[PDB]
């Protein structure tokens, strides 16, 4: 929110040169001056025979606003033979990737082409030039003896580059190995020490590189983007790369160990063609000193209110935990076709609040599709989901979209103001813009009234114009402000004071200042840096007795303060900004003395009472929880009476009861400011005598623990009176209860087997599954629906194995689904066969007993029993033509719950599954 | 009676209408102060004041034109009109709603132009050969469904630039296939050869004049071709009265948007037509591949049905691409493209099997509800689409339009229309926020004498602090003890203590943290309820303690969606027919069923129990599912009475049941891949012998 | 691996003659057969066979004539990529 959009730094290269396609800061240790690095591919150079080789320009903050091209190659194409070029270098897009660490600058040409020195070819290998001081070396790791598309020839290395904490480059290239992509990492010293200008392919010691994979990974485009961070305890920056076309164009992000190049973690997009991994960035947004992952998907399509797909883009925010796998949240875009996730730029701590911040850019959104950059502040809980500022493109369309925000670089403080600044590239208009962060001031203002209660018969002060004694009070307004970084010593504040803010426009003022004789006053204050809260005074005379007829209603003293711009740094137009979330105005209230008794002081007696209409609250689900509050004041009036509901962490307070006349509404608002959640309800200002008020507040508890027995609510009333200002704190608890609705269901597949079996004969020793009979399938499902879960349960299956010594339903196999084990008292499939009513009562029984694990709401446990009808036992002699109903029963018993030390009860039921065989 | 317009009303003519759709105003030419004021019709009626003085605008659904749905859409007549009504005039008073209807029909013989968009990379050389006579073969097949047919051809390979193109050796540029020891022609981004014509011989002639090229990287961008063939309609010759089918044939993967960055292409695709007189896509080298969103938008605007004809290896990929582009169907393409002629006819059946309404240019101030009548008289609320239709069927939709407040927007207009259809329902919206008497001026003084003033519509709202019909008070002291009629239910505090009473009117004080309004100051903003801690969930406006929800939001807390898309299952039935859809979530009715779409029911009966209901009504013409006349809506399965029922069906189910004639019927259920499922019923069942 | 092996004429017959090659160890996408005469200007003729089929047939030429037949292997990478070593035999 502190970025200055009034007077940024405009940089413009030549037109058509994509000036601004890549940006970075340059902070050499050689000097105190800092420079801007702006890549500009498609830029015509002095290189002989080279058309649009591309440049990298050095722009200075010296305010001359001038850029100078950096000499990297300055030479044309080397030759493999006479009239046979070795390199081509025309339209090589040099400067498409520019990154600098300290005194070293790395720039790359991903469209650089090679002759391969074996056959005559033009292969987009890509090359880079690493410059340190006067010396310049060429780094082209993808240029090697591995040539064709199955090699590194189309790799286009230098497509994305990054440094690490200690002298190591991370270079990606999408075209390696039939466009599987590749990451190559080399020590900076190795690149400089091993350079041989007469050697076109240089072998670097300690080179970390990914290797070719199976052809199913073709066209993944690994190395499309790169970022660095530490995602394990080693301490060295590791490798993060987006793979936008990976996994059937879902998009992937790979994290490789920065030491031995092994894979560490993975990310995958949820939507195809969204280009998940187009942009990647690594920063610590929550201050827990663990690097967090940012992944852009500019073409992601969410659903609008109508439900139709719309392309707004989205960014994946993954917070790293010290234990393991991340916590990932999604941030959707705003405008359609804006490509919200195109560029993700970390920028230091922008507001110097202690938590790092970040900027996400939508280059084609905004007014006239000029481009928008969104600034997101970090917090203790992670990234704030809401932008704190937006940057709008100031440049028109011309041939191609301005693409403002297509490239960004932050995190570096180019002026001494003490706040990191930001570079935004456009390249559509061939421009680059620098936004300087403004300093942040945190200001707190106190207001007090001497005294808070006014007596009209107590007239003391004399009016200036004429001599009359008037009831008066004092108002003191104190002001203190400070901030980090560079900012002036003394600050100019303009403060306004308003008396009786309630009654205004057409109304009675009821209060005015002594000297100015006015309801309002203005003051010019000047304070200095930290501490030293200054104060001033003008005093508040009260109007004539019975000049209003309006007693009771408090006189609200209102102070608001602004900042006259004036003071600023030598930065020529950088003025500070007030803190983002902080009140610019503070109010106090004086009350006229009314019905305070003979002591002339109002001492109330406040009382809170709550009965229990709600008794049981069930664990595992939200549910209506309504408390009826009875707040009564027996005694003299209570100034600014408020009901304070101190809630637990599980509260989730909503609304109030409207539907009853017995309890008449209320004014309640949820708020949490200092270390505590609570609900505040206004009981009237003043809350007069009598005043027995009934009301209700609705809550939905998402509970906690599963070791919790109760939930705690504490209630009391507070007021501004000097004596007996509060009420005794009353506590009401409703107990957690366990209710789990568990059902057992079954089905026979099929429920019918018609006799005789078509094309069936009798084998006396069969192992077929065809000679036994048809497949009868019983499926039993134990499902827990009720809100509470259970930890352990037992399941007993009774199965009709035999009737009169011969088989009824021969079980081949049984399978489980969910947290359950099962055991058969008799060996299942003992013959090793491979692919009226008959229950387990009055028939030979085969028992299957099962132990059930934890079953929550949405989950169940299933037992699949595949059996064969034994045709030989039917159809033969004692069973020839009769109707038999095969019956199997299954019962369940819930034996335990995770909610131990809470009431339990028990759950038990049973269902039976029947298979009827018939003749006719 | 007391009601709402009577008390809590009475501010101004325009301010009284904004209260409720049922309210009215009066300019009675007299001054019986009393309480004629702002009130209901029936109340104000018995109070007299009716020399047209009552101003009670009623919301109108009037149709401006409704042509009858035609029977055959081929030739003669005029204005095929497969949608009706066409133009209606919607006129809405503040916070009101009215409802209308729309009927759409897939009409018999309807003109159909089909444009063939073919991959010409080398693995399609087998395909281009067998396509030679399939132009005239397609003529005879489409002749049965449509008398007026048009065909056209276009080709694509990929962007003719590195890394995709063969850039070297220079010996191989005109012949990108050189090491193959044969000859092909240089690759092209998108090549349009034959514009749509009614001569099918003209098709086969241009084919086999075409030949195959070669590319390097496996993904072949056809999205450049799909985008161009859609928006270049003048060049490729889409009829405007016809059903547009664009068949896309490729055996490999495809390039997607932002892939062109490797080739040095940073310019996003524009939906414009860059195919020139040379019939080539000029922007192919200079412009990136189009995104799925941009393709979806231009595909919808030009009413183009896109068909994906792809090989079995890559068919699952284009299925999922089609799932992100609604209205696009996919089909399995044989390696040699011998299957396209049948695949086209099957695709057209799917395209004309569905009806779904789309909305264009809808003002956000008003929202559209939907109920659907597809199968006989049964209504399906919340659904704007119908499924399982055959050509000639007609379906209905009931739509409700409701606003919040009312704009001065100059009334605009918007469009309701089924997808892929030329015909549409155009709705002209209009808003009357204010009475007719406001045009009569009367700037200030009049009955409220000197000290400025104002008179409007039979009442005077005068001055900063002057209040009454006679302007007086303004906190001069001037103390009326008003008591009665400044608060209802006499004995209660004045103006609810929010605000106060001065001069007899309540001018509400304590205006901060939101505004306090109302004549008794009983109303306000921010007084509404919360759902997760966010008031009205952020999905509705707060007006006097009640939430006015945004479009596609309903409920007291405005946290309930009207969206049925998250209730939609993979088979096309919302909640699988096993439950209702409430606030975007299914609630399963059938016992033992669960899941987001109620798709999981392990304890449900087997398909033998389910699909036997189809064989009853479809074959034996009896049982349930017949008397509902749904016998063929829910049963789309092909059924054939046969002998045998052999073994080799692989994935299949054998089923036996006894009908009401005490005979045993035996049938089978079988399907191929993600394709259709077929029921084989054994003819001559087994019955008790005589 | 990268090359087909030992293509040999199978059926002694007039036109509609048959040939058979053997199992390249690499994964093969397609097979490309090219055939025509010996030494004249030559009418090159070709067709495509899926990688799962090891045999092919030819319509043309004579009951008996001196010809030349070549078989190319197709790499399953990129659009159309062929191996370095095609195999041929005369008859
Ligand atoms: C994040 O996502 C990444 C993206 O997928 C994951 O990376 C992937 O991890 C996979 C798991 O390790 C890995 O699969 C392994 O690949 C290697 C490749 O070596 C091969 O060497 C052979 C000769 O060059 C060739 O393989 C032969 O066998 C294959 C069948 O597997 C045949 O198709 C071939 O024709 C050939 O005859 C290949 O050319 C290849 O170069 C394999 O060695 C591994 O084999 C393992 O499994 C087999 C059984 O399947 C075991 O017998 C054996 O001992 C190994 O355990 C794996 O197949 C992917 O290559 C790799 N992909 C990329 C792009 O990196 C990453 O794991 C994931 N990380 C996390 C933390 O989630
Ligand atoms: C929108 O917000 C409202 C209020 O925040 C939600 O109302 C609550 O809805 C539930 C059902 O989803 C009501 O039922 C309650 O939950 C148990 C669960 O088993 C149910 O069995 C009982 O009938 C119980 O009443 C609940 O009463 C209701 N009100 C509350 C919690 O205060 C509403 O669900 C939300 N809608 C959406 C779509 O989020
Ligand atoms: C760099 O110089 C080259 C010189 O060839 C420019 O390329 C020519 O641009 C003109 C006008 O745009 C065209 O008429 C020519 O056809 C181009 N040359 C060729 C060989 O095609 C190029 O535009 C210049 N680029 C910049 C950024 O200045
Ligand atoms: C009557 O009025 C006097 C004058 O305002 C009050 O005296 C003030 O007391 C406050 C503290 O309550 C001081 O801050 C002021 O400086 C005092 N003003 C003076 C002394 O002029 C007095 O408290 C009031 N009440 C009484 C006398 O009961
Ligand atoms: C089912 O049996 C297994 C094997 O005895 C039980 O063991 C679990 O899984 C591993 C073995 O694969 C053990 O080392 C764990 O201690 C067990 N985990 C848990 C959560 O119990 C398993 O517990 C049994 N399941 C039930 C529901 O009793
Ligand atoms: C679609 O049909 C539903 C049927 O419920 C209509 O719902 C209205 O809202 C109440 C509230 O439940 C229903 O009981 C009534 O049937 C309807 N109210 C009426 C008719 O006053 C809904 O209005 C219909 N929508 C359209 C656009 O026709
Ligand atoms: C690679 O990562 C670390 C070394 O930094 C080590 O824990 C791991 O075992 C290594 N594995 C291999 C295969 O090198
Ligand atoms: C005063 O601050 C409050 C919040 O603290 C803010 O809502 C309001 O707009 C500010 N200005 C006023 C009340 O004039
Ligand atoms: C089997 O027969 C019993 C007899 O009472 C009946 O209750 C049951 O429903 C039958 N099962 C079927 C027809 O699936
Ligand atoms: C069943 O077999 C057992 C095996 O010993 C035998 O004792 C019993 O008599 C048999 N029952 C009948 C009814 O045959
Ligand atoms: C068992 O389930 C039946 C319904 O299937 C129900 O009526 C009964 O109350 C349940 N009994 C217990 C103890 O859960
Ligand atoms: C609204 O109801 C139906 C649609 O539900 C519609 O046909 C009818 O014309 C409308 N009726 C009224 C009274 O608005
Ligand atoms: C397509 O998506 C489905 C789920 O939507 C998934 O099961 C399948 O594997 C996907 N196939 C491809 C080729 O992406
Ligand atoms: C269905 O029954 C027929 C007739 O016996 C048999 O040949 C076939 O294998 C069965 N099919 C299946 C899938 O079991
Ligand atoms: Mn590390
Ligand atoms: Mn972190
Ligand atoms: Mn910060
Ligand atoms: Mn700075
Ligand atoms: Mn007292
Ligand atoms: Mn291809
Ligand atoms: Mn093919
Ligand atoms: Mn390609
Ligand atoms: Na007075």
């Amino acid at each position: 929110f502190n970025l200055d959009v009034d007077s940024p730094a405009e940089y413009s290269g030549p037109e058509g040169s994509y000036f601004g396609f890549a940006v970075d800061f340059f902070v050499p240790s050689a000097s105190s001056r800092m420079f801007l690095l702006v890549g500009a591919p498609k830029a015509n150079t002095t290189q002989p025979g080279i058309v649009e080789g591309g440049q990298v320009l050095k722009c200075d903050w010296s305010s001359t606003r001038r850029c100078q091209p950096i000499e990297f190659d300055a030479t044309g194409n080397r030759d493999y033979a006479k009239d046979d070029p070795l390199e081509f270098k025309s339209h090589q897009w040099f400067g498409a990737s520019v990154r600098s660490k300290q005194d070293k600058i790395l720039a790359c040409a991903p469209l650089y082409h090679w002759r391969t020195e074996m056959k005559q070819e033009r292969e987009p290998v890509g090359t880079c030039f690493l410059q340190d001081g006067t010396k310049t070396v060429e780094y082209a790791p993808c240029r090697s003896q591995d040539i064709d598309a199955d090699g590194q020839g189309f790799c286009q290395g230098g497509f994305s580059i990054d440094f690490t904490k200690a002298d190591r480059v991370l270079l990606g290239g999408p075209g390696s190995f039939y466009w599987q992509g590749q990451l190559i990492s080399d020590q900076v010293a190795e690149i400089v020490s091993k350079y041989d200008p007469n050697v076109y392919s240089i072998k670097y010691n300690n080179q970390l590189a990914t290797r070719t994979a199976q052809a199913i990974f073709d066209d993944s485009y690994l190395g499309y983007s790169v970022a660095v961070g530490d995602f394990n305890g080693d301490g060295i920056d590791d490798f993060v790369s987006g793979v936008p076309r990976a996994a059937r164009t879902l998009g992937m992000v790979y994290i490789y160990d920065g030491k031995n190049m092994s894979s560490l973690y993975n990310f995958t997009g949820e939507q195809m063609a969204a280009y998940f991994g187009f942009s990647v960035a690594a920063t610590d947004i929550n201050g827990d000193d663990y690097a967090d992952v940012f992944i852009g998907a500019p073409l992601f399509m969410d659903r609008g209110s109508d439900g139709k797909l719309q392309e707004v883009g989205q960014v994946s925010v993954s917070l790293q935990r010290a234990s393991g796998d991340f916590q990932t949240t999604k941030l959707n875009g705003f405008e359609v076709f804006a490509r919200f996730g195109s560029a993700i730029a970390p920028l230091g701590d922008l507001d110097q609040d202690g938590f790092n911040d970040i900027a996400i850019a939508a280059p084609y959104g905004g007014e006239d599709k000029k481009g928008i950059v969104y600034i997101f502040n970090g917090r203790s809980t992670g990234l704030n989901a809401v932008p704190s500022q937006i940057l709008e493109g100031q440049w028109a369309a011309r041939s191609m979209p301005p693409s403002f925000g297509y490239s960004m670089k932050g995190a570096t403080d180019i002026d001494k103001n003490g706040y990191p600044d930001l570079i935004v590239g456009a390249f559509g208009v061939d421009r680059a813009i620098l936004y300087r962060a403004r300093p942040v001031i945190t200001v707190n203002a106190g207001l007090e009234v001497y005294p808070s209660i006014l007596n009209q018969d107590n007239k003391t002060c004399s009016l200036p114009g004429t001599a009359l004694k008037v009831s008066c009070f004092n108002v003191r307004f104190c002001l203190k402000a400070d901030g980090k970084g560079v900012l002036p010593r003394k600050l100019n504040f303009q403060v306004e004071l308003l008396l009786d803010k309630l009654k205004q426009k057409g109304a009675i003022r009821r209060a005015l200042f002594l000297y100015s004789r006015s309801p309002s006053h203005s003051k010019n204050m000047t304070i200095s840096r930290g501490g030293l809260m200054q104060c001033e005074e003008l005093i508040a005379y009260l109007r004539d007795e019975s000049e209003f007829r309006d007693k009771l209603t408090p006189i609200t003293i209102f102070m608001e303060y602004r900042l006259d711009y004036r003071t600023a740094a030598d930065t020529t137009g950088l003025q500070p900004i007030l803190n983002q979330f902080t009140p610019a105005n503070i109010s106090r209230q004086a009350h006229i003395l009314l019905d305070c008794g003979e002591d002339n002081v109002c001492k109330p007696k406040l009382e809170v009472s709550v009965d229990s209409d709600q008794k049981k609250i069930y664990i595992g689900d939200d549910n209506p929880l309504t408390l009826i509050v009875k707040a009564q004041n027996q005694g003299e009036g209570a100034y600014e009476a408020e009901l304070i509901v101190s809630i637990p962490l599980q509260a989730d307070f909503i609304g109030v009861v409207r539907n009853n006349e017995a309890l008449a509404r209320l004014s309640c608002a949820f708020k949490t400011e200092n270390q505590t959640r609570q609900v505040v309800c206004d009981l009237g200002n003043p809350m007069k005598a009598g005043t027995q008020l009934l009301a209700g507040l609705r809550f939905s508890v998402h509970q906690q623990s599963e070791m919790d027995t109760s939930v705690k609510f504490d209630l009391q009333i507070q007021s501004s009176n000097l004596f007996d200002k509060v009420s005794p704190v009353v506590s009401h608890k409703v107990d957690l209860a366990v209710l789990a609705a568990v059902e057992i269901r079954g089905v026979s597949s099929p429920d019918h087997v018609f006799l005789p079996i078509p094309n069936w004969e009798h084998k006396e020793n069969p192992e077929t599954e065809e000679d036994v009979g048809p497949v009868v399938q019983h499926i039993y499902e134990l499902r827990n629906n009720g809100p509470s879960s259970f930890s352990k349960a037992m399941l007993h299956l009774q199965w009709p194995y035999k009737y009169n010594n011969n088989t009824l339903l021969y079980i081949l196999h049984y399978d489980i689904d969910g947290p359950m084990n099962c055991t058969s008292d008799m060996e299942i499939n003992p013959l090793r066969i491979k692919i009226h009513t008959l229950g387990c009562g009055v028939a030979q029984c085969l028992k299957i007993v099962c132990q059930v694990g934890r079953l929550d709401r949405g989950k169940s446990a299933i037992l699949y029993v595949k059996s064969l009808l034994w045709t030989e036992t039917f159809m033969n002699k004692e069973n020839q033509n009769h109707s038999y109903s095969l019956k199997s029963s299954a019962s369940f018993n819930v034996i335990e719950f995770p909610y131990k030390n809470l009431p339990i009860e028990d759950i038990t039921n049973s269902t039976l599954v029947t298979t009827n065989v018939t003749w006719g | 009676g007391p009601n709402i317009c009577t008390t809590r009303g009475v501010s101004s003519c325009q301010q009284c209408l904004a209260v409720s759709p049922m309210c009215a105003w009066c300019s009675d030419e007299a001054l019986p102060l009393g309480s004629p004021r702002c009130d209901l019709k029936e109340n104000l009626l018995k109070d007299n004041c009716a020399p047209e003085s009552i101003e009670f605008p009623v919301s109108e659904a009037r149709v401006l034109e409704d042509r009858p749905l035609s029977d055959k859409g081929s030739g003669d007549s005029s204005q095929v009109t497969q949608v009706s009504p066409q133009r209606i005039a919607l006129r809405l008073r503040p916070d009101d709603s009215k409802n209308f209807s729309i009927q759409v029909r897939q009409v018999e013989d309807y003109p159909v132009d089909i444009y063939y968009l073919m991959d010409l990379s080398y693995s399609m050389k087998d395909d281009l050969w067998s396509i030679q006579n399939l132009g005239t073969k397609l003529a005879t097949q489409m002749r049965k469904l449509t008398s007026n047919l048009r065909i056209g051809f276009g080709a694509f390979v990929d962007k003719p630039v590195s890394p995709y193109m063969y850039i070297s050796p220079p010996e191989a540029l005109e012949n990108p296939c050189y090491d193959m020891k044969t000859t092909c022609l240089p690759m092209f981004g998108y090549k349009h050869v034959l514009t749509l014509t009614d001569q099918v011989t003209r098709f086969n002639e241009e084919v086999k004049k075409q030949s195959v090229s070669r590319n390097r990287d496996a993904p072949e961008g056809g999205f450049d071709a799909i985008m161009q063939a859609t928006v270049c309609d003048e060049k490729i010759g889409w009829r405007n009265d016809a059903s547009h089918l664009l068949v896309f044939t490729t055996d490999a993967k495809t390039h997607i948007a932002l892939d062109g960055r490797l080739a040095g292409i940073v310019q996003p695709n524009d939906g414009q037509c860059h195919v020139g007189s040379d019939n080539h896509y000029s922007a192919s080298t200079t412009m990136d591949y189009p995104s799925l969103g941009l393709m979806t938008e231009k595909l919808s605007q030009k009413n183009i049905n896109l068909i994906f004809a792809v090989t079995e290896n890559v068919v699952n990929l284009y299925q999922n691409y089609s799932e992100l582009i609604p209205g696009t169907t996919v089909g399995v393409l044989s390696m040699d493209s011998s299957n396209v002629l049948q695949l086209i006819v099957d695709a057209y059946g799917k395209i004309r099997s569905k009806v779904e309404l789309e909305v264009r240019d809808l003002p956000e101030e008003l929202s559209l509800s939907f109920n659907a009548t597809c199968l006989n008289n049964e209504v399906i609320p919340g659904l704007k689409s119908c499924m399982g239709l055959k050509i000639g069927d007609t379906v209905s939709f009931s739509i409700e339009a409701k606003v919040r407040g009312c704009p001065q927007e100059k009334e605009k207009s918007f469009t309701i229309k089924p997808v892929g259809f030329k015909d549409s329902l155009i709705v002209q919206v209009t808003f009357d926020c204010d009475c007719a008497c406001q045009a009569q001026a009367e700037p200030n003084s009049h009955r409220c004498n000197n000290g400025n003033g104002t008179f409007e519509c039979g009442v005077c709202r005068c001055g900063p602090g002057w209040l009454g019909s006679q302007c007086e008070c303004s906190e001069e002291d001037y103390r009326p003890s008003q008591q009665d009629e400044c608060s209802p239910r006499e004995g209660q505090p004045v103006c609810s203590q929010r605000g106060e009473c001065l001069c007899g009117q309540c001018v509400c004080h304590s205006s901060d943290f939101g505004k306090i309004t109302g004549k008794y100051c009983e109303c306000d903003d921010f007084s509404c309820v919360r759902y997760k801690g966010e008031m009205c969930s952020g999905h509705g406006q707060c007006s006097c303690g009640d939430c006015l929800c945004d479009s596609d939001w309903t409920g007291y807390y405005c946290n309930c969606t009207t969206r049925t898309d998250t209730c939609m299952s993979s088979n096309g039935l919302l909640c699988s027919g096993r439950g209702k859809c409430e606030c975007g979530s299914c609630v399963c009715i059938q016992p033992g069923s669960y899941g987001d779409t109620c798709e999981k029911c392990p304890t449900c009966p087997d398909a033998c129990t389910f699909k036997k209901e189809c064989v009853e009504c479809k074959k034996f013409d009896r049982g349930a599912l017949h008397d509902e006349n749904t016998c063929n809506r829910y049963c789309r399965d092909e059924i054939e009475s046969v002998k045998e029922l052999k073994d080799t069906g692989k994935d299949a189910v054998n089923c036996t049941y006894k009908n009401e004639d005490d005979c045993v019927v035996r049938f089978q259920y079988y399907e191929d891949s993600s394709g259709k499922s077929i029921l084989y019923v054994v003819e001559e069942p087994e019955c008790p012998k005589g | 691996s990268d090359v087909p092996r030992d293509l040999e004429v199978v059926a002694a017959t007039p036109t509609s003659l048959l040939i058979s090659w053997d199992a390249p160890a690499v994964t093969v996408r397609y097979y490309r057969i090219t055939y025509g005469e010996t030494g004249g200007n030559s009418p090159v003729q070709e067709f495509t066979v899926p990688g799962s089929k090891s045999t092919a047939t030819i319509s043309g030429l004579k009951p008996g004539v001196d010809y030349t037949i070549t078989v190319y292997a197709v790499t399953p990478r990129g659009d159309w990529n062929e191996g370095s070593k095609p195999i041929s035999i005369n008859y």
